[PDB]
RNA sequence: CUCUUAAGGUAGCCAAAUGCCUCGUCAUCUAAUUAGUGACGCGCAUGAAUGGAUUAACGAGAUUCCCACUGUCCCUAUCUA
RNA sequence: GGAUAGUGGCCUACCAUGGUUUCAACGGGUAACGGGGAAUAAGGGUUCGAUUCCGGAGAGGGAGCCUGAGAAACGGCUACCACAUCCAAGGAAGGCAGCAGGCGCGCAAAUUACCCAAUCCUAAUUCAGGGAGGUAGUGACAAUAAAUAACGAUACAUGUAAUUGGAAUGAGUACAAUGUAAAUACCUUAACGAGGAACAAUUGGAGGGCAAGUCUGGUGCCAGCAGCCGCGGUAAUUCCAGCUCCAAUAGCGUAUAUUAAAGUUGUUGCAGUUAAAAAGCUCGUAGUUGAACUUUGGGCCCGGUUG
RNA sequence: GAAUUUGGACAAACUUGGUCAUUUAGAGGAACUAAAAGUCGUAACAAGGUUUCCGUAGGUGAACCUGCGGAAGGAUCAUU
């Protein structure tokens, strides 16, 4: 006895065992509950448009330094306001106010990376240009 | 405080490129890894090594 | 619709084509490197009349005609070429200049985006509008 | 609408992507083969393993049950024709001892240089893909053919492909008619 | 925190919340 | 940190039938509200059997709103004893 | 009894109180069409399946109906509901979840092209029709094969240098011919088409995981890098670059979902004294499980399969 | 045998009302988390300077204090 039933007739017993005990798991609980299409702004993507509203400078977290010059964005889809990263060395010069931004996963589903507190997604595209190509010389931004 | 996104990068000498022979691209470079890593040539320092110092 | 705003220029040394590979023109566009010069083509060539638009296939140099599948790139004005060393041409200064200036700002902050989309939908409308 | 088209992969990248073992043995096999990248390797591996997980189960299945003797014959008979398995062995167990170089020394980049019509095996895959090499009345341009042990008695080259056949060549016509200028005329 | 007054204060709040949602009718 | 009491208003509650300022401030109710309700509280001068708070039910008790209803009214008219 | 194509509470009149359910009824949710199947896959499993086949439902939302063998049809009609076209204001006409195509929504998806030659379907039928279907355009969804060099001589130390030479081909371009319904492209090709063969391969990295620099200049907890640990505060192997090198390679990287990893869902096959976990204790319904015992052993044959 | 029409069933749909579900505004109140180089004290880790902890009750700026019963995860496996 190992604290399961072992019987031939006691397989809906295992398996409602099974039923119940599944909850346990996180990725099995949030598949099941949906929590991506609730929670998590972006609609379970990982992908979407936003418009920039402001630049802002955000202190990493201990022992680190080196405000990651992020930017609030709104989200064209469906409307809530998210914080993302621009990464680059430096690139924030080529993400201006109120510019339209493509915004992905930050790289841990969720649970903002590194020491950037609160920033769960970065910057792929502005204005339409690819971020790192513009970061690179090989394109330029449209005028806006 | 922001306005510093170019601290490093932007305002540091620039070196430009170098003009450089061309590599043999395709089965030519695995052939020239072959001959540079498998051939016994002078790179070994004891059991392996693929930089200089 | 909103957001086609069909191209409206004249034409004076060669023929457009709808279909037709094109290099559009910035109007600060230095011709010596990479400037406001974009690699796309036109959709259609249109020839414009009072309130209703005709599709047009070709149009020698000295016409006037509206361009379907542009401004989308560029903002208010430039030229459109195909050659390598064309040097667009001149500004075309006007008499009067934007002076009456007042903040804008919609009254639900939800909306924003639209605010944002329609302050670059209407310079690109009117040319003098800053 | 119209039936799908079948279509499946031919190589599967390895488990492990930088182990120095067998990074080491795939270059020590690209460049004893002249293959143009580690995709060869990988092809060849998984086809192997495609090999030894069929012969595997057919020797889980019973011996002189009539399945397993159809479909074992039917492999011994397939792999010593393609001559990757020799002659006296078979039994089923050295087609799960085969390995890659047993399946990489059949193929016509291979086989081109070891009948000598190559300097190397680099020579014998330019000769290769450059037309020149034919196998029967039939010219072959890319190096994996797996020849059926059959075919190396008459790989030899094409009539076309100026080093065994009639016409000379696309620069050699050209030099001739600038050494025709060269001479005077 | 002792876990114990935690519970206790946490007892308190909930007490002040059942206060307040019994005002709120 | 002081001055100071017998103790210095605790739990509660409030512009409350208790708040002058005051038509207090915010929200809601309306087109508009010195009215009503929900909040806030250095509360002239709230407060614990001089009982504090909350209460189902009950009330020819005081107040606010809604539906219905109508001569209360717009705007009066007619009939009977 | 009526109606139906007929069976049937399918509907109707009388009669009795029946029927389902902890073996989960009923209710709620589904970002649920189902299945043949797919991804991953030692075994067992987990997840997906709107979409090439089969069955189902629908044609903006219901409802109703003629014709018709077959419709509750919608490239049919009737009316309501919401849109919405035109108007000469009296009226009239509607359903692209067909092919294209356009707006919107978006992370997200192609041409308002050609043709019935292939496959088949309909007729009165060999012949006509077919945005069914095929062909082409867009296509780094995915999948297959594998161009970017190969060989001498010379000079030097099996290999190296802007030391040189003769061969080979396709990437192209293109008569014809083939390919096709006329086609493009694919195969074969007269002639043109190599010399820094510029006819120039990229994507990510070089502290570890994980292969590859204690190189140089910059920067000085700044800029920034970093999936994690962590790197920068004047010696940065981690930043920005230069050089060199590493992995995959015409592909590589990034984000999310899922699978293996996960013996971190454990039936196989988890753990529960201290890491999270034995209910305070006992009874007890459902459920699960539950002692042994009844023809065995001889002997004679017919006669199979493997040495 | 058109229009028109009597009684029925099928019933779209509308009004009002009820109920349920999902989003969503809200004065004000009360929580959690992060960033901290903030103020106040030192509650725990040593017998942490009053041993610690559990359940319950009351009180206090705050950690917390105290009463009652319990545990050692105690600072005692120890008095034939
Ligand atoms: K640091
Ligand atoms: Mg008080
Ligand atoms: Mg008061
Ligand atoms: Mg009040
Ligand atoms: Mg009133
Ligand atoms: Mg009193
Ligand atoms: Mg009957
Ligand atoms: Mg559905
Ligand atoms: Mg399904
Ligand atoms: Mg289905
Ligand atoms: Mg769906
Ligand atoms: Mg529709
Ligand atoms: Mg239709
Ligand atoms: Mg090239
Ligand atoms: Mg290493
Ligand atoms: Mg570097
Ligand atoms: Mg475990
Ligand atoms: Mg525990
Ligand atoms: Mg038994
Ligand atoms: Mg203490
Ligand atoms: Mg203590
Ligand atoms: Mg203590
Ligand atoms: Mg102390
Ligand atoms: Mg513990």
């Amino acid at each position: 006895g190992k604290g399961k039933p072992r019987g031939l007739n006691s397989a809906r017993k295992l398996r409602v065992h099974r039923r119940n005990n599944r909850w346990a798991e996180n990725n099995y609980k949030k598949r099941l509950l949906g929590t991506a299409f609730k929670s998590s702004p972006f609609g379970g993507s990982s992908h979407a448009k936003g418009i920039v509203l402001e630049k802002l400078g955000i202190e990493s977290k201990q022992p680190n330094s080196a405000i990651r010059k992020c930017v609030r964005v709104q989200l064209i889809k469906n409307g809530k306001k998210v914080t993302a990263f621009v990464p680059n060395d430096g690139c924030l010069n080529f993400v201006d106010e109120n510019d339209e931004v493509l915004l992905a996963g930050f790289g841990r589903k969720g649970k903002a990376k590194g020491d950037i507190p609160g920033v769960r997604f970065k910057v792929v595209k502005v204005s339409g240009v690819s971020l790192l190509a513009l970061w690179k010389e090989k394109k330029e931004k449209p005028r806006s | 405080s922001l306005a510093r996104a170019g601290k490093v990068k932007s305002q540091t000498p620039k070196v430009e490129k170098t003009e450089k022979p061309k590599k043999p691209k395709g089965r030519a470079y695995k052939r020239l890894l072959y001959t540079r890593r498998f051939v016994n040539v002078t790179l070994v320092n004891g059991k392996r090594r693929m930089n200089p110092g | 619709d909103k957001g086609r705003f069909y191209a409206f220029g004249r034409v004076f040394a060669g023929t457009v084509k709808s279909g037709q590979k094109v290099r559009i023109q910035g109007p600060n566009y230095v011709p010596g490197k990479k400037d406001d010069l974009f690699i796309k083509a036109i959709q259609r060539v249109v020839l414009m009349m009072g309130r209703f638009v005709e599709p047009i296939d070709d149009c020698p140099a000295g016409n006037i005609i509206g361009l379907v599948g542009i401004d989308q790139f560029l903002l208010k004005t430039g030229t459109l070429t195909t050659s390598e060393t064309a040097h667009n041409m001149k500004v075309m200064k006007f008499s009067v200049s934007p002076v009456v200036q007042v903040a804008v700002e919609v009254k639900n902050a939800n909306d924003l985006p639209k605010l944002v989309e329609g302050l670059k939908r209407l310079s690109k409308s009117d040319p003098c509008v800053l | 609408p119209r039936a799908p088209r079948t279509y499946s992969k031919t190589y599967s990248t390895p488990k492990r992507p930088y182990e120095s073992s067998r990074l080491d043995a795939e270059l020590k096999l690209a460049g004893e083969f002249g293959l143009k990248n580690k995709k060869e390797i990988y092809r060849i591996s998984f086809q192997l393993s495609k090999i030894r997980r069929a012969a595997r189960d057919l020797l889980t299945r019973d011996e002189k049950d009539p399945k397993r003797l159809f479909e074992g014959n039917a492999l011994i008979r397939r792999l010593v024709r393609v001559g990757v398995l020799s002659e006296d062995k078979k039994k089923l167990d050295y087609v799960l001892a085969l390995k890659v170089e047993d399946f990489l020394e059949r193929r016509l980049q291979t086989q081109v240089y070891k009948l000598g019509l190559a300097k190397s095996v680099h020579h014998a895959r330019v000769l290769i893909t450059q037309r020149h090499i034919a196998v029967g009345k039939q010219i072959v341009n890319i190096p994996s053919f797996m020849v059926r042990l059959d075919s190396e008695k008459h790989i030899d080259f094409a009539p076309t492909s100026p080093f065994g056949g009639a016409r000379p060549g696309r620069v050699a016509r050209r030099n001739a008619a600038r050494k025709a200028e060269a001479s005077g005329e | 925190m002792r876990a114990k007054w935690r519970k206790k204060r946490t007892r308190r709040l909930k007490r002040k919340r059942r206060k307040v949602r019994a005002r709120s009718k």
